RNA sequence: GGGGCUCAAACCACACACCGAAGCUGCGGGUGUCACGUAAGUGACGCGGUAGAGGAGCGUUCUGUAAGCCUGUGAAGGUG
RNA sequence: GGGGAGUGAAAUAGAACCUGAAACCGUAUGCGUACAAGCAGUGGGAGCCUACUUGUUAGGUGACUGCGUACCUUUUGUAU
């Protein structure tokens, strides 16, 4: 029973060349280059799920810091001021109140100063 | 000598961008109404309205 | 009218009429959900925050649907060492809808 | 619109791209004058095709020879005939001999 | 999701700095903070939101200790043996406005945003500026 | 590492605060071994990996089931 | 060599003729690029375009910006 492998090799090549479209040059059209640029573009998509969580945390902090200096503190004395009491509001929903709901942010900052910390 | 890497579709098409054509020195003869080249004998044999050949 | 409710180990910026995607919780479709874990309640300008939590305030929600979103890929490759391993993932979620900020 | 073809024409493709780009989008009155005076091998062949596309619009349709503006000129590639040629120190090498397909398409709009 | 600024909905202002005895690199760290936009709550890294700066005395600036007769400013010309140097004191009589620009330029990113944050800096060796139309407000009193 | 720094942005004592990993915690999924609660109707603490040892699967061609079943209202293929 | 016209169920079945793929080469339409440095991708992301069911939807481009020195084989050890 001779088997010829010319029809199930083709389905696996088109499955590679579909994930690898939108790429420059010969990375999107010939197979011995487009296999390297699918494995490499899958390692980057694995590392950058961790680095996504580090690039917003470093963005939330630098917006609380700018907003809390305009009222009369720093960032580091504000976090010690909120944790003298227990206000328990994270960085994602303080950097929302820093931009949009600016009057409610000032009513938080005055209570950290009243916390004397 | 030889190259070390091949040239892509971009760096091959950029070379041949300085390569176009032109021959627009055309002129209409006043008498016969025949088109020819500027400062040349018309293909019937008239130059500035005079048969020469 | 905006609250800060804490659903799945993380909190949200919930308004009066929001659709909102929450991690999967154990309740059927159509039933109503209350939230007793609100952290600041504002209204017009009248804003109050919790001492650790705000007393008395509730947020009523109900489940629209369920589902799984956006299949992602995982490639664990090592150069030059004869090792490569793949896996797929689709995380569950639960879409709810907010009615009233009590 | 009406078309014309010349499938099988001894000049190569790349040499005859330089005459197609010169006239793509003009009127056929002055298109027959750029090709009457150009000094290249492709220009005598392309004018034989351009006046074949016009005479089809006059006989197969009722299109006048005035309102025609040449719309789509493209030069494809055709079969290549492979031959050898000897070089020095025993080694012989191989020569191709190319051709092309020309398609001039005029439109009466 | 978190808010990002938009370049067609940005608010920029006009500040004027007096450098009349300020230490060079302690002045310049506050210009470079306010050109990038770390003083605004809506700071985003990828698009730019900063205030124009006008500096009105680029010759009264002060450096500390023995650095006036030192601190060569090296740069190379491309040709062989073309290294060149000029100290702090001789430079400030040739072009006073290029002392305070090269200190701020090295405290910015080296991006095509850094080249765009640098165009908001405008220094003058004189005593008045041709920006009375824009009416800059005073800061750092 | 660069700008730049002189009661310091250096050195010595010293005090709180913050920042900081795929580490720990929270929430949601998935699997391996053992224990039973008829051992999944079930808890516990486990899950980097080359050479290499062990376990469990997909697909291709031909034969049985196939004188069946599907198809000219449209097969196999090719392409979305 | 074509453009018709006729034969045929079908000439993009026309004799270099069933199906007719990939590399390679073109022609149209949309969006981005001529003061900006590198395995050319990935995370965030402005704007524009099309269909929408009129847009806390879909599709196509990706200015700007953070991290990022291909694959195999031999090796104590390779971006090399
Ligand atoms: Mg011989
Ligand atoms: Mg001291
Ligand atoms: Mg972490
Ligand atoms: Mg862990
Ligand atoms: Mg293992
Ligand atoms: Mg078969
Ligand atoms: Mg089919
Ligand atoms: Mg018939
Ligand atoms: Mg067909
Ligand atoms: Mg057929
Ligand atoms: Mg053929
Ligand atoms: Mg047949
Ligand atoms: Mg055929
Ligand atoms: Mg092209
Ligand atoms: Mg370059
Ligand atoms: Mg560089
Ligand atoms: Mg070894
Ligand atoms: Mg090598």
């Amino acid at each position: 029973a001779r088997v010829k492998r010319g029809v199930i090799a083709r389905r696996r090549h088109k499955k590679i060349l579909k994930l690898a479209k939108g790429y420059y040059g010969a990375r999107s059209r010939v197979f011995r280059v487009a296999k390297q640029a699918v494995i490499k573009a899958g390692q980057y998509a694995y590392r950058d799920r961790r680095q996504r969580k580090r690039q917003f945390r470093a963005l939330w902090i630098a917006r609380i810091n700018a907003g809390a200096r305009q009222n009369g503190l720093s960032y580091s004395r504000l976090i010690a001021g909120l944790k003298k009491a227990a206000i328990e509001i994270d960085r994602k929903v303080l950097a929302d109140l820093a931009v949009n709901e600016k009057a409610a942010f000032t009513a938080i900052v005055e209570k950290a100063k009243a916390s004397l910390a | 000598a030889v190259q070390q890497n091949k040239k892509s579709r971009s760096a091959r098409d950029m070379r041949r961008s300085h390569d176009a054509l032109e021959s627009n020195a055309l002129s209409v003869e006043k008498s016969t109404g025949e088109v020819h080249l500027r400062h040349h004998v018309s293909p019937d044999g008239f130059y500035r309205g005079r048969k020469v050949v | 009218m905006y609250a800060v409710i804490v659903t799945g180990g993380k909190q949200h910026k919930v308004t009066e009429g929001e659709f909102l995607k929450v991690e999967k919780l154990d309740v059927a479709t159509g039933e109503a959900i209350d939230f007793d874990r609100v952290l600041l309640v504002a209204n017009g300008e009248d804003v109050k925050i919790g001492l650790p939590v705000v007393e008395g305030a509730k947020v009523t929600a109900e489940v629209v649907s369920h589902g799984r979103h956006d299949k992602v890929r995982i490639i664990k490759f090592r150069r030059r060492k004869h090792h490569m391993k793949r896996q797929g993932h689709r995380q569950w979620f639960t879409e709810i809808k907010i009615t009233g900020i009590q | 619109e009406v078309a014309a073809k010349l499938s099988g024409a001894r000049i190569s493709a790349q040499k005859a791209r330089l005459v197609a780009d010169q006239i793509r989008g003009k009127k056929v009155g002055e298109a027959l004058n750029l090709l009457a005076f150009s000094s290249k091998k492709a220009a005598e062949i392309m004018k034989k095709v351009l006046e074949s596309a016009v005479a089809n619009a006059e006989h197969n349709e009722g299109a006048d020879v005035d309102d025609l503006k040449v719309s789509t000129v493209f030069v494809n590639e055709g079969r290549s005939l492979k031959r050898i040629m000897p070089r020095a120190k025993g080694r012989a090498d191989r020569i191709v001999k190319r051709s092309c397909h020309i398609t001039v398409k005029v439109a009466d709009k | 999701k978190t808010y990002t600024a938009k370049p067609e909905t940005v608010q920029r202002d006009w500040f004027v700095v007096d450098a009349a005895g300020q230490t060079l690199g302690r002045l310049a760290t506050e210009i470079a903070r306010r050109l990038r936009g770390k003083h605004k709550p809506e700071y985003t890294p990828h698009v730019d939101t900063g205030d124009y700066i006008v500096v009105i005395n680029a010759e009264q600036v002060r450096v500390t200790g023995a650095k006036t007769t030192d601190k060569m400013y090296y740069h190379h010309s491309g040709f062989p043996g073309g290294i060149k140097s000029i100290n702090f004191e001789k430079l400030i009589a040739k072009a006073p406005e290029r002392v305070i620009e090269t200190a701020v330029k090295g405290m910015l990113p080296k991006n095509p945003l850094g080249r765009d944050m640098y165009r908001k800096l405008k220094v003058y060796k004189g005593a008045s500026h041709p920006h009375t139309a824009q009416q800059p407000q005073e800061l750092k009193i």
